[PDB]
């Protein structure tokens, strides 16, 4: 129950769950398989 | 992407990766397999330790020189002492085992040499005396450390003559046997699968070894002009497929 | 740092040994990386023992 | 002695046997680790659990 | 539910009452077994030896305390008391540590409630109001060195501020680091030949930091923390012997010597009523 | 969810193991890639290494 | 014809038969069990050497006489030298077993005596000191030697008084542990199954013992006149479900 | 009515209602019955 107008004035979020470290950990151009060679 | 060369054996705990092999051989196109009920004479269970028993052990280091005649290794002796593998040897009255054999030696694009790996089942060696002389117990148990036939001939002992196998036979002719090349132009490593070969279901771990692996320099090694004129070449085994029947106390062997 | 909750050590060694090629010399330089796999859980937060301070900073 | 750029990298010699390159224990809170991005995130937390990747790249 | 059922005479080969004890069991044996009985009912299900009961009310755990007093000068706020701290812990007061230690491996959630009163023992015109403010610092988070430090930003660390007279009360998970906390631990940290013996080594929980947050007045007012924990979500396994002798330790089974008996001896026989 | 997938002996030629850091990628490499494992789960959700849950104290 | 009485216990390679028994206590009531995945952590594959870890072993025998005390040995403990069950102890980082116990004493239908054999999970020791003395590692790890509760205080060493069982606790209520008693007149062996009890999935077998099984005369030794006065007692004890993880270099523990 | 997030926060438990001292009073292997003799 929100007993205020004001979006701001809500509580804490709740869990993003959103998760996808690939920006970070595989940004390369050309996708790399597992266990397929590095470099072709 | 796959290539003949590029290679990666992950068996227990342990990993080995080549990026410049030869295929690999195994022995008579038969791979590693437990004893199967309609083979088994011995009516004990037996135990089979797996992942701590089915690993790789690399022993000691080997140096090749110019110099150099061959290693000689007895299996399951060379393993005699390592981890888990050995206990269970010790302890129980009979085992048996298959192997990965893998002999690494790496050089650079302007060293030549080639080394012949080869596991020769049953491989009886003769007595440097002749006649009807034998070979004593340790000589044929040298453990991690090989046989080195470069090494002196010394009594009670085998003879260390490459050309004749340690045996009778010309060196020539051991390709016959499941075997390698090594050539530093070519490849890096050797990889040799060998199942479990006796004319028995199961037989002593310590009274009898059932394959020797050898690795041989046949063209000899040339570095590049003041380089050191030597490599190491080292040899890693993974027991594969291990059963141990008959525990009791603990054999004794001589020396 | 725990002892009860040690996670062991890790080593390398020379398996056969580096060789350089002619006209080459000296030491060469392995870099290495650590990162989590996605096996990885951390929980129950508190203060780093990373940074501190003794007084307030100002503009 | 003071913090280098040459402290990253883990030297090699040519034609050595058997011998050790370099060794270290697993306090991923404290010692190499400590100053990694992992090293530094895991200091935010109390607990971890979870598969560690080490990974060497030869220069 | 009948507490007993009507049973009459007996002249059986069947004699629920011989057992063997040697086997380990208590066999279950009823008054109808050896007595005539006639029906009665239980009227009780037993709810307040629940163990959720046993362990859930409010125990004092820890009484410290701390002064608000002029720093100006003090070598070490820490042995000032200008700030205490405790090595949480739930064995240093015995009244709760029997009841827990009848089982050995607990699980459960905590409920803290820590009262605060202040105390002028020496001449002041007033009594003042002070903001007490505990922190919980887990191991491996910088502790508090003055009662001022940067440590008391607390950016990433639970802290509750609450007033002296007042009490604050929250409630934490249950933070151990394996399935239940051990109440008794026959193991050391590692092989080591004089590393300690016990769980001391493993109930490793941290400290939790109290200072007052108020600067001094003129006189100097003195502050005595009590610490309540209430187990909430019990779950207990495999009960042990209750504690016969004194503690001595937190964390050590260890007893005094020269204790006393612990039986009561008969003022007669053992023929005696 | 499972933490760890069960993994037995490998002799391929197809190395996950190998890779050229060179390219900017952390590749996804686990346990089970290099040694043999066993099924065990996560029994966790990374809920408190959440950005709202850092930041929000 | 079945009785209570007679039983058999084939463990591995090896047999128990008790024409005396006095039914079997199966600690909280569970069997052992191996460790489900679903209570998994560690991601290792582990290793069931199976029968040649899961057999008798009879420890070293313990003389009753009308002054014993009680005796106390701790598990894994007790086994950390009996054949390959021991050397996996020592080479795998983490293990986990549960145990048949089978406690034997004969007597004639003229001798009186009444022992208590009980498993304590988690059995911390108290110092003899006091205070917050500790007990060192060697002192809480006698191996198949055991304690001896009627040998004298040493420094380091646990207090071995009986009416508190060594931590703060009457004898008395020691029956509330999974225990069955040997009575001369009823009674020659005493046999408990212990199911793995732990706070953890799996541990470190070396430094943390996780039971101490404890025999206790509480009725004492009567032979019959002019009979010698003592009896052996001898305690048989075989690891089940045994499985063992994390292999590597083996321990080194002190002393 | 929960007020709060997490679980720890809720009041006590209720009762167990669960009860079997069989696991402490009968852990015989061969089922012992009362009235027949202990030992045959
Ligand atoms: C502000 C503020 C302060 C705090 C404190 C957080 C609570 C942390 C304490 C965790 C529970 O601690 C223990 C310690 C020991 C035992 C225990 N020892 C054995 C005898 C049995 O149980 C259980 C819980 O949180 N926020």
């Amino acid at each position: 129950i929100n007993y205020y107008k004001d979006a701001a004035s809500t509580s804490s979020a709740g869990q993003s769950l959103s998760m996808d470290p690939s920006k970070f950990t595989e940004p390369v151009k050309d996708l790399m398989l597992k266990g397929a060679p590095a470099l072709n | 992407g796959y290539s003949d060369r590029v290679q990666q054996i992950t068996l227990g705990n342990s990993t080995i990766t080549t990026q410049e092999a030869a295929n690999a051989v195994v022995c008579y196109a038969e791979w590693p397999e437990y004893l199967p009920d309609v083979d088994a004479s011995d009516v004990n269970k037996t135990s089979k330790p797996d992942t701590s028993v089915c690993r790789f052990y690399t022993l000691d280091s080997k140096t090749w020189t110019t110099g150099s005649k061959g290693w000689c290794w007895k299996l399951p002796d060379a393993l005699k002492d390592m981890g888990v593998f050995g206990q269970n040897m010790f302890f129980h009255s009979l085992g048996r085992s298959g192997y990965t054999v893998h002999v690494q030696c790496n050089a650079t694009k302007f060293h030549s040499g080639c080394l012949l790996v080869v596991v020769i089942p049953e491989h009886q060696l003769a007595s440097h005396e002749g006649g009807n002389v034998s070979v004593k117990y340790t000589f044929t148990h040298p453990g991690e450390r090989g046989i080195d036939l470069s090494s002196a001939n010394e009594v009670g002992g085998p003879v260390k003559d490459v050309l004749y196998n340690m045996n009778g036979t010309l060196l020539g002719n051991l390709l016959i046997f499941p075997h390698q090349f090594i050539n530093l132009r070519t490849n890096n490593t050797a990889t040799i699968v060998i199942p479990y070969i006796n004319s028995v279901p199961i037989d002593s771990m310590t009274r009898h070894n059932n394959v020797s692996l050898m690795v041989i320099p046949i063209a000899p090694l040339t570095v590049p002009t003041g380089a050191t004129p030597s490599l190491p070449i080292t040899v890693t085994i993974a027991p594969m497929c291990t059963e141990f029947s008959g525990i009791r106390s603990k054999s004794i062997v001589p020396q | 740092p725990d002892t009860y909750t040690s996670a062991g050590f890790l080593s390398c060694w020379y398996q056969t040994s580096l060789i350089l090629p002619p006209e080459t010399t000296g030491q060469v330089y392995l870099l290495s990386f650590i990162s989590a796999c996605p096996d990885f859980k951390l929980r129950l937060m508190k203060d780093t023992q990373t940074i501190s301070q003794t007084v307030a900073l100002t503009e | 002695t003071k913090d280098e750029v040459n402290s990253y990298l883990i030297p090699l010699n040519a034609n050595r046997q058997n011998e050790q390159v370099f060794g270290t224990n697993l306090f991923i809170g404290d010692g190499v680790f400590k100053t990694t991005l992992l090293g530094e995130i895991v200091q935010y937390y109390t607990h971890w659990s979870g598969s560690l990747r080490f990974s060497l790249m030869y220069t | 539910t009948v507490a007993s059922i009507s049973s009459g005479p007996k002249h059986t080969q069947k004699v629920p009452i011989l057992t063997a004890n040697e086997t380990g069991a208590t066999m279950p044996v009823l008054p109808s077994d050896s007595i005539e009985t006639r029906t009665t009912y239980m009227h009780f299900n037993g709810s307040e030896t629940d163990v959720e009961c046993f362990l859930g009310r409010a125990a004092c755990v820890h009484v410290t305390e701390i002064q608000n007093k002029d720093a100006t000068g003090i070598d070490n706020h820490r042995e000032a008391k200008l700030f205490n701290d405790w090595k949480i812990n739930l064995s240093s007061l015995v009244q709760l540590r029997k009841k827990l230690e009848l089982f050995t491996y607990v699980r459960f959630d905590s409920e803290y409630t820590i009262l605060a009163t202040a105390s002028q023992p020496d001449s002041a015109n007033y009594s003042s109001n002070l903001v007490v403010q505990a922190m919980y610092v887990p191991p491996g988070a910088p502790n508090p060195k003055e009662w001022d430090d940067y440590t008391w930003q607390s950016a990433s660390n639970p802290s509750v501020f609450f007033k002296v007279g007042d009490t604050s009360r929250f409630s934490v998970p249950y933070v151990g680091l394996a399935s239940a906390y051990n109440c008794f631990y026959d193991g050391y940290s590692h092989d080591d030949a004089e590393t300690q013996y016990g769980i001391t080594v493993l109930n490793h929980m941290g400290g939790m930091a109290f200072r007052i947050v108020n600067e001094h007045d003129e006189h100097k007012t003195l502050v005595k923390i009590r610490v309540y924990h209430r187990a909430k979500h019990v779950e207990a396994w495999i009960p042990r012997a209750p504690r016969a002798l004194p503690y001595t330790s937190i964390g050590r089974t260890n007893y005094p010597k020269n204790t006393e008996p612990v039986i009561k001896k008969r003022k007669g026989d053992i023929k005696s009523y």
